[PDB]
């Protein structure tokens, strides 16, 4: 790694950076609120009666967190078949609003709910939109509309030359009769009702079963979100770097309790920079603090490759318990300055090589090992200091010193439109 | 810039080599102070002691000569000093200094030591005993009076000296507010560090200013766009405090200089 | 009359726990030493304009200033929100009401055409309200608490928390108060900015506006 | 940058808080050139004739 | 599309070109601090006694 780093087949004697390590996270958790509304879906689809084809119910529906994979699980539906909007992606939507609309059916119309398509219901009926809608729903009802319905409760509309707008009811009951000349030249006669009834009888076939149906419609992005997909969660876990979301704000660190006292009201604490500090969950309502997972660069102490071929690794401001060849090492030296591995530690003292941090350095110099010792400042001595006693020198030498200080630099020049 | 994200990453690795220049500089101005402190503060090639017993002709050196029931041995004035003046999140570190305080107060007290029993011998060769008055003696004939003057008025010139001592002693402990400079120096730092962690929260032109949320919530297509316009701000941003802190270092280099050539010269001789 | 507010007024804008920090907001607040209508309602209610959330107060501590009324038209052709008490609890329903000339509460009700929301939650003692609207969030906050600084006037210094908020999203742009069958003040909000302590707990304790004199 | 307008303003100080050191390192110098005029002449307590 | 990768290239290499000349100016700096000390000490220690 240092021969990578300096980019060269030899180096020399002292202490090089080749990078930075980062604890690795672990399992991620996910916390949500404790409570979810039940939207109550259970009085629309299990619903008593549904109305005619031409007079189908409406219901708007809002401020719900309800489950849709609970649903699409379930086998008791004749078909469930959406357009656009992939199923097992419902629970990571929001929506402003969503509307039901529910009516019962004959057996072979099902192909008639669709975007553009052809046919009596689907453009004079219930005309579906040339857009998206949520989708359709439909399941059999021969056991409760096909033995004991109404023999004529369920209707249709027989009535042409009047192609409904998308989401439009005519529920008017008049007579058809023209009154003028495109009818036999008669007014009054040609008049029929513009209604109309199923033909339904036990065990009739496949085509005229009726069946009950459901289209959704969703409103996306027409307003703030109010209806969402409920979400799960998880338990958690104490010291260990972990990723967590804690109802929305993701991030990485150690989890550790606190003794911070939150007012009733708020929801996460900082102190400076938008650094979050301490967060509360909903499920306990206990206030947790949230501590960086350690990192930090490491060096290598080396003597020279023309000496030796062997290094000290320092790991810098780190306490050495965790540290995950160097997994477990030689002997740990740990030092105020992170720690050493690959060195031994002696309490002698000698002038010191090549520094290292906190008054501590390592060398081999006072058998074939690196030794980390404390620098000593220099020799030590005692002068003895009296009040009547002089020291005159007798002889002396002349000597001789070398200093060097550069004084200019290489003058250059760079071109810029042609650079 | 990135906080631990795939794309961030591979961004980011195609502007080139800027990383390794950010981190030349800041290791060049690191090992600067280390060297600049290892050269004002070592200048002496022993540690010498004071004698057990002190009698200088009539002075008082108990308030600066260095104190052992205090656990660091340090002196009244400096833990005055240290008293009076007072000052890891992502990605940042501090390193230690290579020479502790224990250290400093070692050196300090032996040139003290040497320029009380030697005087200005012990900075050309081998140290000298020699007595206090007659390293007066000497300081009085190198400025012109005469000898003559000091050995008629020696008490005069202890009572003097201790009383002055006594009145710089109260006013650091009366006075605040006279260590400035210092304190400028520490502030100064501090609120770099601080400013240049809270531009990481700025909007900087993009959707958001939290990196994964604009990261999950959109598909690429403009995806890399944004996170490009959230790198290059925080990288010039980085660059601005990286020249900032060029700077500094050369003003404290400058001043350390003078500081030591006030040292070598005043200290261990007469000017 | 007219009656000058101190310090009136300074409230938690967001809900992240803090201490020991001196933080400037740049937030819609009342201004100091700003002027309010004071009203004498003993032996009168006018309509006054809502203009971006309002200012309230109040001195009486029974059962008569219960009810308020808002909307744009205070008819039946667009909703009209209702805060009413009954001794025990709180509704907010944002369904539709006709108008009332003269209503009575305490312890009205015209017409519910088009009813779509309901929600159902819990020197004398003054009751301080600040009603705000943005993009489609209202939010009520409250006060509960009174200080004896001076008495007949309401110095001192309070801060609000809030206790409401609703995600409707309607515009409003009228109000009235609603009274029984047988006084209290008004203000503006305008876009300041604030600088704001925060005590060792998290609770502010001194506010200093930045827009009022050079020493501020 | 500017000049007198009104959502040029909104989009600078979105740009995070450059003036602020931008105006501190302006003003620090202009301190630093008044101390140092001050230093290098005001050397005397008294005025001689 | 040329003239936008031409821009591209151009606001990098700009911001390289200042960031040398600005570490030039530092490294200029300091050289000729070093050079007057070393040209007093020329002219005091040679050309007399210090
Ligand atoms: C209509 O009722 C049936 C029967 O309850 C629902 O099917 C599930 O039935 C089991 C056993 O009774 C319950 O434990 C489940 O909770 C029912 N499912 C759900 C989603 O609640 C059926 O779901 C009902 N139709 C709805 C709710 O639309
Ligand atoms: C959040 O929901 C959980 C689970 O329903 C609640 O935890 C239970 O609370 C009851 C209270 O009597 C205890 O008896 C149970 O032992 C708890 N179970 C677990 C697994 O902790 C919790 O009380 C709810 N908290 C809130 C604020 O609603
Ligand atoms: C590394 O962490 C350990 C904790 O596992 C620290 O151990 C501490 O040891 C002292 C002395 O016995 C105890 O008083 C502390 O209570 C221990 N810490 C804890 C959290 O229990 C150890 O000191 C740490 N190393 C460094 C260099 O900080
Ligand atoms: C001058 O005399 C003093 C005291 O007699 C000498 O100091 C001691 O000398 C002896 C020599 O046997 C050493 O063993 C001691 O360690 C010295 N004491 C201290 C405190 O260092 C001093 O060495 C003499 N000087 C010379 C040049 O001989
Ligand atoms: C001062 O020291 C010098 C050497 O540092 C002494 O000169 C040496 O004297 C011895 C004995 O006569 C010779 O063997 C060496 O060859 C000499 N060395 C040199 C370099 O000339 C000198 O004698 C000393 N003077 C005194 C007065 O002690
Ligand atoms: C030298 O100065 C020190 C000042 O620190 C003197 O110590 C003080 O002496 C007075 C007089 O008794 C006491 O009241 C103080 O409590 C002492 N201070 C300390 C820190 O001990 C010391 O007496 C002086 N000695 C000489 C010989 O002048
Ligand atoms: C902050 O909250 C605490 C606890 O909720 C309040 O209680 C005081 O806390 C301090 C700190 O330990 C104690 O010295 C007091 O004796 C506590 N007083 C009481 C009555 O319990 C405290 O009043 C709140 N405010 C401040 C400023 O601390
Ligand atoms: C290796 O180091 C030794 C001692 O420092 C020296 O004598 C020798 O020339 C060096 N070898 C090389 C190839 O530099
Ligand atoms: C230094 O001495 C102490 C005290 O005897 C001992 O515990 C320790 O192991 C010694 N250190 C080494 C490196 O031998
Ligand atoms: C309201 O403002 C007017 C000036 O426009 C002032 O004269 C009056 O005193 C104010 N009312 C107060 C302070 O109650
Ligand atoms: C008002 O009184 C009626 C009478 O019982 C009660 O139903 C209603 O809940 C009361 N108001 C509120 C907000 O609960
Ligand atoms: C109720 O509101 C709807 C809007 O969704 C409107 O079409 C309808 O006419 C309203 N009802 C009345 C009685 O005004
Ligand atoms: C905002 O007010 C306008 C009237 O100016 C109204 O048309 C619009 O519906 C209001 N918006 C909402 C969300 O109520």
């Amino acid at each position: 790694e240092t021969k990578c780093t300096l980019k060269s087949f030899t180096v020399e004697k002292g202490i090089y950076q080749t990078s930075n390590f980062r604890v690795q996270p672990t399992e991620s958790i996910v916390r949500f609120p404790n409570i979810t509304n039940l939207c109550p879906f259970g009085e629309v689809f299990n619903a008593t009666r549904f109305a005619s084809v031409y007079a189908w119910n409406r219901k708007r529906i809002s401020n719900c967190v309800a489950d849709y994979s609970v649903l699409y699980n379930s086998a008791s539906f004749s078909t469930f078949k959406c357009y656009g909007v992939s199923p097992t992606k419902l629970n990571d939507l929001c929506f402003t609003n969503v509307y039901a609309d529910s009516f019962v059916i004959r057996g072979d119309e099902v192909r008639q709910i669709a975007p553009g398509q052809t046919g009596k219901i689907a453009d004079y009926n219930y005309k579906l939109p040339d857009d998206f809608t949520g989708c359709v729903i439909a399941w059999n009802s021969n056991n409760l509309d096909s033995k004991v319905g109404g023999n004529y409760n369920y209707l249709y509309r027989l009535f042409r030359k009047s192609n409904l707008k998308p989401f439009e009811r005519d529920i008017s009951t008049e007579i058809y009769q023209a009154g003028s000349t495109p009818c036999n030249g008669v007014e009054g006669f040609n008049c029929y009702f513009p209604l109309q009834s199923y033909g339904f009888q036990p065990t009739n076939g496949v085509g005229y079963q009726p069946y009950r149906v459901v289209v959704l419609s969703f409103e996306l992005l027409h307003a703030p979100a109010t209806v969402c997909g409920p979400k799960k969660s998880t338990n958690l876990v104490k010291n260990k770097c972990v990723n967590f979301n804690f109802n929305g704000l993701t991030g990485t660190g150690v989890l550790t309790e606190s003794n911070k006292k939150f007012l009733p009201f708020q929801q996460f604490g900082r102190d400076i920079a938008d650094t979050t500090d301490a967060v509360r969950d909903p499920q306990t309502l206990e206030i947790l603090d949230i501590t960086p997972c350690s990192f930090g660069g490491v060096s290598v102490i080396t003597p020279g490759t023309n000496t030796s071929n062997q290094v000290a690794v320092l790991y810098q401001g780190v306490n050495c318990t965790e540290v995950p060849v160097y997994s477990t090492g030689s002997n740990v030296f740990q030092t105020r300055a992170g720690c050493l591995i690959g060195a031994e530690h002696v309490n002698n003292s000698y002038e010191c090589d090549i520094p290292i941090g906190a008054g501590i350095c390592a060398s081999y110099q006072t058998s074939q090992s690196i030794i980390a010792y404390t620098m000593s400042l220099g020799a030590e001595n005692s002068v003895a200091y009296s009040n009547n006693s002089i020291a005159i020198p007798t002889n002396f030498t002349i000597s001789v010193t070398t200093e060097i200080l550069p004084v200019s630099m290489t003058k250059t020049s760079v071109d810029c439109t042609m650079y | 810039i990135c906080g631990d994200s795939t794309e961030c990453s591979n961004l980011l690795l195609q502007y080139g080599s800027f990383c390794t220049q950010l981190n030349r500089a800041l290791t060049g101005i690191a090992v600067e102070q280390d060297k600049n402190t290892q050269e004002v503060f070592a200048q002496v090639k022993q540690i010498y002691k004071t004698p057990p017993i002190k009698d200088f002709g009539g002075f008082n050196f108990s308030q600066i000569l260095p104190d052992p029931s205090k656990p660091s041995k340090r002196s009244f004035i400096e833990d005055l000093l240290f008293n009076k003046v007072t000052l890891k999140f992502n990605g940042l570190t501090v390193l230690p200094p290579l020479l502790t305080d224990e250290m400093i107060a070692q050196y300090t007290s032996a040139l003290l030591a040497g320029t009380i029993t030697s005087g200005w011998t012990f900075g050309a060769g081998a140290a000298l005993q020699i007595p206090f008055a007659m390293q007066m003696a000497y300081r009085f004939n190198g400025i012109g009076v005469t000898q003559n003057v000091l050995y008629e008025n020696q008490k005069l010139i202890a009572n003097q000296f201790n009383s002055a001592i006594g009145k710089i002693q109260d006013s650091l402990s009366s006075t605040a507010s006279a260590l400035g400079k210092l304190q400028d120096v520490v502030n100064q730092n501090a609120q770099a560090l601080n400013t240049l962690v809270k531009q990481l929260s700025s909007n900087f032109g993009a959707i958001s200013s939290v990196l994964n949320d604009i990261l999950s919530r959109l598909d690429p297509p403009e995806a890399e766009v944004q996170i490009d316009r959230l790198i290059t701000g925080r990288l010039q941003s980085l660059q601005t405090y990286v020249t900032q802190q060029l700077i500094r270092a050369a003003e404290i280099r400058a001043s350390a200089n003078l500081a030591a050539t006030k040292m070598s010269e005043c200290v261990l001789g007469q000017s | 009359a007219y009656t000058n507010s101190f310090t009136r007024g300074v409230y938690y804008p967001d809900k992240v726990f803090r201490s020991s920090v001196l933080h400037s907001t740049q937030d819609l607040f009342l201004p100091f030493f700003s002027n309010v209508t004071w009203f004498h309602a003993i032996h009168d209610n006018p309509v006054l304009p809502f203009n971006d959330g309002v200012y309230f107060a109040s001195t009486e501590k029974s059962n008569i200033i219960r009810g308020w009324i808002f909307g744009t038209t205070l008819d039946s052709k667009t909703q009209s929100l209702l805060i009413v008490n009954n001794a025990t609890n709180v509704v907010i329903k944002v369904c539709e009401f006709q108008f009332c000339n003269d209503p009575f509460l305490g312890v009205v009700y015209s017409s519910a055409n088009n009813c779509t929301f309901e929600y159902v939650s819990q020197f004398k003692n003054l009751r301080e309200f600040v009603f705000k609207n943005i993009d489609g969030y209202f939010k009520i906050y409250s006060k509960h608490t009174p200080i004896n600084l001076v008495r007949d006037l309401p110095q001192g210094f309070s801060a609000l928390e809030p206790l409401v908020d609703l995600p409707i999203g309607i515009n409003i742009t009228r109000f009235q108060t609603l009274l029984a069958l047988h006084a209290y003040y008004v203000g503006y909000l305008q876009p300041r900015t604030f600088l704001l302590k925060y005590n060792e707990n998290g609770t502010i304790t001194d506010a200093v506006d930045c827009a009022l004199d050079p020493l501020s």
